[PDB]
């Protein structure tokens, strides 16, 4: 299962919870911006890598960062 | 009149009618000195 | 291919090759007349 | 005279190559008639290369062993036309070319959206710009002085 | 019903547009950011269907194309007309066409480059042509150079002409939707009006002025002596002396006695003796035949009448026992989107150019054309490679077509959806197919190489030791060459002498055709080009058939058709879409091309092409050694590559110069592919931007930020650099090696 991680310099727009193919991110209320909400990865055992989140995420660099990790099934995305 | 002088001033056209003089005036240039491998001048 | 034809072609073989020779010589002339000398910078106007 | 080269007039090998195309020229030469167009182009190349053997046997180019004519870069009074001066001449050239279009883009740089100006140029400024490059080295000279070449 | 409708002025003609680069599409419209605008300003000029969703501006777009290019191609007929009647030998090789090498152009005398001025023949110097249009010129009665330059000064009003019309059409009356949905009525046109209105009017020409003049050519009448084409029409005197059948006038084609007209309509095939060509009377009555039939069968679509067939009723009332219900929705899906038309019409035209090049070189229609080996080898490999090319870029618009095309709702077709839900067991078929061709096929030549290389020249297959004959292809030469005495009455002789059995047939001391055999080597070499065909057709397929989606990616057609990847994940999804397989395949076909045509060059000058000595004994090029040489991998490097590339590496200081020249040239190039192919951008783009800090310090700063290539334009370039670099390398080896020993 790859690691995914959250930084604080999320505005809260929602891009990357939307882009995500398998359910994997959500969003929860905040404090720290306008927005009122950040993003968090519970699902994260459901990950396959192909970084759609850090494709859709404005920022000088991603607040949303995806790191390759233990391949099994799921991630390796076989359907036999 | 100020379309077609615009269109003119795009990167191609100038491009190749800048090429097109170089080469024009090399190709004279060597034609009516036909060889040249040192400069003989001084 | 009545063999006059050809008596004609026989009678007048000469001069033929020198019509074709002049012409395939003005052919390759065409791009060295101004090496040549003629045709040069004045008389190109409506010329060659 | 330098590393064991000979003078190219002195040289018999140059006399040699200059045989052999002479008669090269002349075995095709001989097939069309006299009058014919293709032999006066022929004869127009045996004096051509007539004169660029005069000329370089003139020159005073060193051949080799060979009999090929040999450059000399060490920057020997003899030798300063071979390379010296077409460098200078080059260096002159590319130095105008350089400062032109780098003057163009300052010059270009203040306007709101330059890259419209750089994908559609326009032609009064470039001409009134590409003239001043005939005095780029004194002007380079200067900036250097001043300190305005370099950004900051 | 069929009627005319147009819109009037649907555009206004103004230079405005011009000034503003990238005006079709909004995005490249705004402005320039980085440099990688540039890039797409050229890559989306040219699709319409994504810069608009009307089918009738796409159409208009498409009819204004058509007429561009028909004028571009005029142009390029009338240059060539006019270099053929300015700068050239015609006249001198129509006395002597055996003793003379065609030459149609002259290169100035600026730099040295005056060695490329050759001495061709007939009191001439120029660089020799290879494009086969002196014998076409002879074919036609040309035996002047007014008559050319008149030919040139029409393709240039044809070519104006065709260019006000495109304007005309586009910016003044532009024809409808409704105009272009009509498919009948142009059927009905191009079958009958276009295809056999042209043949019909070209058999009468050929009946009226190619005949006569071909006739008293042949029989050795000095070309200044020919009368003049239209002196035949006019006396009708000549035409009696010539063929006494014209004194009886157009009588006997009424009279149903056509039996007279056999003086100059004839069945008997062969080639002829004298020119090593087809007979003229053969190819007008061939003409004349194929016209009739297109007249006959461009009245099959009913059009604004009664009688006629219907294309959505044949489809639709279509039943067969494999079939069913079948064909129901495809009128709708051809009448609705270019894409599929195009690939079916790319296809089409691949295999009929195919087509072409082999019934060309087999069977030589024009005089004096056998006898020149380079045109005949030119022309072989060009129609190959077009051929090629055109069959690629059919798949391509076919994935185009099932992506961007295809919904299921409104235009649902059974057959398409039932080859849909069974794609795997096709793969895996075309799959084991292809790796049992090629283990055999390549097994076979790599076990003759170890065999041979232990001294054990008896456990190969060869002729000698182990034989693999073609039976089958024996027995259909054989029937072939016995079709004429029992199967084929009205036929004197064969259709060629490529059959075995039959006479051989030399002009001017040089073979023009001989019974082909066939041996353990044209087996082997048969089955490498079903290999290699084989793959390529499974590359295409499979990527044609998995582009809406697959097993690995649930959802392709959302990203498109041209789309890098998907990202690291998954284990990796780099090249997915269908560019890619296209992409692909472009390698497999320039390999199959290059396989067939160096087995054409080779078994050609080994088996048919060589000299006649007066006793009778034929000498061929390099001595029949295909068929103990070409069984194995060492042999087609040593006895091809290595001893038939001795002309072009000796080139230098003689007129073929320029061609050993390329030979370099286009082999640098294909290495610069190699830099495209091996790496990525993310290198380049750290590069940059050093590059770009070096220059932020002198102040020389673009606005343009330099931004390194996309993947996909990487691959392009990668791609075309290789294949114009292999292209380029066959054609200076074979035109040179051709050029100085034949
Ligand atoms: C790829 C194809 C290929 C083929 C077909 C051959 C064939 C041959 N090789 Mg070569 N060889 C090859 C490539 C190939 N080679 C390669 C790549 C190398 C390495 C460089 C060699 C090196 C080599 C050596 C060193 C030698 C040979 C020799 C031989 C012969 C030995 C045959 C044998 O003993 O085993 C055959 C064994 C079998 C079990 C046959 C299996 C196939 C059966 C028939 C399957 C058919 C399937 C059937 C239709 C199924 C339908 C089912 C249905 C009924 C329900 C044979 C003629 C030997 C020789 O001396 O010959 C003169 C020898 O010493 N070969
Ligand atoms: C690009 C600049 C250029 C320049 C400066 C020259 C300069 C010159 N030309 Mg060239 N020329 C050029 C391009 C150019 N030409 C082109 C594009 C063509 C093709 C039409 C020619 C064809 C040409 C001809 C046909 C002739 C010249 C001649 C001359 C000379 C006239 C005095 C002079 C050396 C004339 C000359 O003096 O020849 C003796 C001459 O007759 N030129
Ligand atoms: C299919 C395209 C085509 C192509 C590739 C060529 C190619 C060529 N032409 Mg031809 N030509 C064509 C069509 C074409 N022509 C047509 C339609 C006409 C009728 C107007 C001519 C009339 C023509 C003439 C009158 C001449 C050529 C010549 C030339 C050669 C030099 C061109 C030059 O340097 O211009 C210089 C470039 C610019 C002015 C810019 C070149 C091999 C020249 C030649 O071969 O001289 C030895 C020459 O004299 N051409
Ligand atoms: C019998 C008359 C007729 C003829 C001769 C043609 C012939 C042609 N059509 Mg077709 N067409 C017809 C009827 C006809 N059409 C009708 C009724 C329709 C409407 C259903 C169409 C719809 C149509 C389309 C939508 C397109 C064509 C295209 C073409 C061209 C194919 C290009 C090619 O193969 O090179 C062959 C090259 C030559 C023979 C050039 C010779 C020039 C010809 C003879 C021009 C005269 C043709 C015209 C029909 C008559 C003029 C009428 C006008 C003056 C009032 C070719 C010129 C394609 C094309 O290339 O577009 C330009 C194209 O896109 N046609
Ligand atoms: C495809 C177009 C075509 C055209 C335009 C012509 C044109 C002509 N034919 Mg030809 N002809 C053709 C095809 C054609 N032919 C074919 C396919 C054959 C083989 C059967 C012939 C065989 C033939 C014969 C046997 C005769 C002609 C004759 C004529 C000429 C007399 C004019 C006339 O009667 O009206 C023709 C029709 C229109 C112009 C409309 C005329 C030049 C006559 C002749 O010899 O005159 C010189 C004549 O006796 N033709
Ligand atoms: C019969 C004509 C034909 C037509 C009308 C089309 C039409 C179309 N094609 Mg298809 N195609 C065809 C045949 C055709 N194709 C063939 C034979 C192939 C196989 C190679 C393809 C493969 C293909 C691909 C892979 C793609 C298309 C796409 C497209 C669309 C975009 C066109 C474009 O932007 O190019 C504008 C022109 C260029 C970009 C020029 C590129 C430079 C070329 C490659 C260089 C050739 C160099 C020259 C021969 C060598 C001399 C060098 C010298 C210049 C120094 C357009 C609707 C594109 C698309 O996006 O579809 C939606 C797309 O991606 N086509
Ligand atoms: C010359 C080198 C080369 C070779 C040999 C191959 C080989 C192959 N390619 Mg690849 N390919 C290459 C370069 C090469 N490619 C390049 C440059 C590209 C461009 C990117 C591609 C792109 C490509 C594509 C797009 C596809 C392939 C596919 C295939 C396979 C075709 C099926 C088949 O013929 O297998 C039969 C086997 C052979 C011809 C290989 C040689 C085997 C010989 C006979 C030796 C066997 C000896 C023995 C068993 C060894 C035992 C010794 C050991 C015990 C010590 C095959 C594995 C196709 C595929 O996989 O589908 C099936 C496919 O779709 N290739
Ligand atoms: C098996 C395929 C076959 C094929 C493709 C042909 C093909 C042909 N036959 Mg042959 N023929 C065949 C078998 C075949 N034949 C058999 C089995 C017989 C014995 C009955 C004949 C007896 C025969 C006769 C009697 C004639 C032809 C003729 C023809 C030619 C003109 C066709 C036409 O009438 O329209 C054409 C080359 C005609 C001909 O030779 O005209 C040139 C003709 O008169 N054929
Ligand atoms: C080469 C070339 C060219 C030229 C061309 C030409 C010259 C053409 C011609 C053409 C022609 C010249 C054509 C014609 C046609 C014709 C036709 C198509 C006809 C038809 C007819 C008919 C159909 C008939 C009918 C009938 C009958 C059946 C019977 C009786 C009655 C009648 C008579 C009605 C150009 C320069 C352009 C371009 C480049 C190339
Ligand atoms: C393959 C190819 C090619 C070629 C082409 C060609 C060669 C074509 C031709 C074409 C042709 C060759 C055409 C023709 C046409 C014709 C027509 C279109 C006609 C028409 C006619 C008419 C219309 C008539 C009418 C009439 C009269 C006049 C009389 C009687 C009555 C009537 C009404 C019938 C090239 C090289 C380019 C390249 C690409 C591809
Ligand atoms: C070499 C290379 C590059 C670098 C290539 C670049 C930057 C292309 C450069 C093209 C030209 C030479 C740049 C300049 C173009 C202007 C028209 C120049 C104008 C000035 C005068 C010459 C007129 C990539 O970006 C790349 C990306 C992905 C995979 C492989 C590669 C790859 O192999």
């Amino acid at each position: 299962s790859h690691s995914v991680k959250i930084y604080d310099t999320c505005i809260g727009c929602t891009q990357c919870v939307r882009a995500c193919p398998t359910d994997v991110l959500e969003m929860i209320p905040w404090d720290g911006c306008k927005a009122k909400q950040i993003a968090s990865a519970p699902r994260t055992e459901d990950c396959v890598g192909c970084k759609r989140c850090e494709s859709a995420c404005p920022t000088d660099f991603l607040s949303v960062r995806v790191y390759l990790w233990h391949e099994t099934t799921r991630s390796m995305g076989l359907a036999y | 009149m100020r379309d077609l002088k615009t269109y003119l001033s795009v990167a191609p056209v100038i491009s190749t009618l800048w090429f097109a003089a170089l080469a024009g005036l090399l190709i004279e240039i060597n034609r009516l000195f036909p060889d040249a491998l040192i400069f003989p001048f001084f | 291919v009545i063999d006059e034809y050809l008596e004609r072609s026989k009678t007048n073989k000469e001069l033929n090759d020198k019509k074709r020779l002049a012409t395939s010589g003005a052919n390759f002339a065409r791009a060295f007349t101004v090496q040549f000398g003629s045709c040069k910078f004045p008389e190109n106007f409506t010329g060659c | 005279d330098i590393s064991g080269l000979t003078p190219c007039k002195d040289s018999k090998q140059f006399a040699k190559r200059e045989k052999q195309q002479i008669k090269k020229l002349e075995s095709s030469l001989k097939l069309y008639a006299p009058e014919s167009a293709p032999a006066l182009a022929l004869n127009a190349q045996i004096e051509k290369t007539k004169r660029r053997f005069d000329n370089y046997g003139k020159y005073g180019l060193l051949c080799g062993s060979d009999g090929l004519p040999h450059l000399i870069v060490n920057g020997d009074q003899r030798h300063w036309g071979e390379f010296i001066t077409p460098g200078i001449l080059f260096l002159y050239i590319a130095g105008w070319i350089g400062w032109v279009g780098r003057s163009y883009l300052i010059a270009i740089s203040g306007e709101k959206k330059p890259a419209m100006k750089e994908i559609i140029i326009d032609v009064p400024l470039a001409s009134r710009i590409i003239f001043r490059g005939f005095i780029w080295p004194v002007a380079a000279y200067r900036e250097f002085l001043n300190g305005d070449l370099i950004a900051k | 019903e069929v009627k005319i409708l147009v819109d009037r002025d649907p555009i206004k003609t103004s230079f405005e547009e011009w000034a503003k680069p990238g005006h079709f599409s909004r995005t490249i419209a705004k402005g320039p950011d980085t440099t990688t605008w540039i890039w797409n300003l050229h890559a989306d000029a040219h699709d319409f269907d994504s810069h608009t969703s009307d089918l009738e501006e796409i159409s208009r777009k498409v009819f204004s194309a058509h007429f561009g290019q028909l004028s571009i191609i005029f142009l390029w007929l009338s240059g060539m007309y006019f270099h053929g009647a300015r700068f050239s030998n015609y006249e001198a090789w129509l006395s002597d066409p055996t003793h003379i090498g065609p030459s149609a152009q002259v290169v100035w005398s600026i730099v040295g480059q005056e060695i490329l001025n050759g001495d061709v023949g007939g009191g001439f110097r120029g660089i020799q042509i290879t494009s086969g249009f002196f014998q076409i010129w002879r074919a036609s009665g040309i035996t002047s150079e007014l008559q050319l330059y008149c030919t040139a000064i029409g393709g240039l009003v044809f070519a104006a002409l065709m260019l006000f019309a495109g304007w005309f059409h586009y910016h003044k009356a532009a024809p409808k939707l409704a105009w272009f949905q009509d498919v009948e009525s142009m059927l009905n046109h191009h079958l009958a009006g276009l295809l056999g209105l042209g043949s019909l009017s070209w058999a009468g020409h050929q009946v009226h002025v190619s005949l006569p003049i071909n006739q008293f050519l042949n029989a050795g009448v000095d070309p200044k002596e020919i009368p003049l084409p239209h002196e035949f029409i006019l006396n009708r005197d000549l035409l009696a002396q010539l063929y006494p059948s014209f004194a009886e006038g157009a009588t006997p084609f009424f009279t149903l006695n056509w039996s007279k007209y056999a003086e100059f309509l004839t069945f008997r095939g062969g080639l002829d003796p004298v020119t090593g060509g087809l007979w003229l009377t053969d190819i007008a009555h061939h003409h004349l035949a194929i016209a009739i039939l297109f007249l006959i069968a461009g009245h099959m679509y009913r059009t604004n009448w009664g009688i006629g067939h219907g294309i959505k009723d044949i489809l639709e009332a279509h039943k067969g026992p494999f079939t069913g219900q079948g064909h129901k929705g495809l009128y709708e899906i051809l009448t609705t989107s270019w894409h599929a038309q195009l690939s079916i019409n790319l296809a089409m035209l691949g295999s009929l150019t195919i087509v072409v090049a082999h019934h060309m070189y087999s069977m030589p229609p024009y005089p004096y054309l056998a006898t020149d080996y380079g045109t005949q080898l030119s022309l072989f490999t060009h129609h190959m490679w077009i051929g090629g090319f055109l069959i690629v870029g059919a798949a391509a618009h076919a994935a185009i077509f099932m992506v961007r095309d295809y919904d299921p709702t409104t235009r649902y077709n059974d057959l398409l959806d039932r080859v849909l839900r069974h794609r795997d067991a096709i793969i895996s078929h075309l799959n084991w197919v292809c790796i049992f061709l090629g283990f055999h096929s390549f097994g076979l030549y790599i076990h003759n190489d170890t065999m041979s290389a232990l001294g054990r020249p008896q456990d190969m297959f060869s002729d000698t030791a182990i034989q693999l004959q073609p039976v089958f292809a024996q027995w259909i030469q054989n029937t072939h060459a016995l079709a004429p005495g029992t199967t084929a009455p009205g036929a004197t002789t064969s259709t060629s002498l490529t059959w075995g059995g039959g006479d051989l047939v030399a002009v001017g001391g040089k073979v023009a055709l001989l019974p082909i055999p066939l041996g353990t080597a044209d087996f082997l070499v048969h089955h490498i080009h079903a290999f290699t065909i084989h793959v390529t057709v499974l590359i295409l397929l499979k990527g044609v058939l998995f582009a809406r989606s697959s097993r690995l990616i649930p959802d392709k057609a959302n990203l498109g058709f041209r789309f890098p990847c998907d990202g690291p994940g998954r284990g990796g999804t780099c090249q997915v879409s269908a560019w890619d397989h296209v992409f692909l395949g472009l390698f497999w076909m320039y390999n199959a091309i290059s396989v067939v045509i160096f087995h054409f060059s080779w078994k050609m000058q080994s088996d048919v092409w060589g000299s006649i000595s007066d006793q009778g004994v034929v000498t061929h090029i390099t001595g029949g050694n295909f068929a103990q040489s070409s069984i194995t991998i060492n042999g087609w490097l040593r006895d091809f590559l290595w001893a038939q590339a001795s002309q072009v590496i000796q080139s230098y200081g003689s007129s073929l110069s320029a061609y050993g020249l390329f030979f370099l040239g286009a082999h640098f190039v294909w290495a610069f592919s190699l830099m495209f192919l091996f790496s990525g951008r993310g290198y380049w783009q750290e590069l940059i931007e050093s590059i770009v800090w070096a220059h932020n310090k002198l102040k020389v700063a673009p606005a343009t930020q330099p931004r390194a290539l996309s993947i996909v334009q990487g691959r392009a370039v990668g791609v075309t650099h290789y294949l114009l670099g292999g292209i380029a390398t066959t054609w200076a080896f074979f035109l040179a090696r051709i050029i100085a020993v034949g």
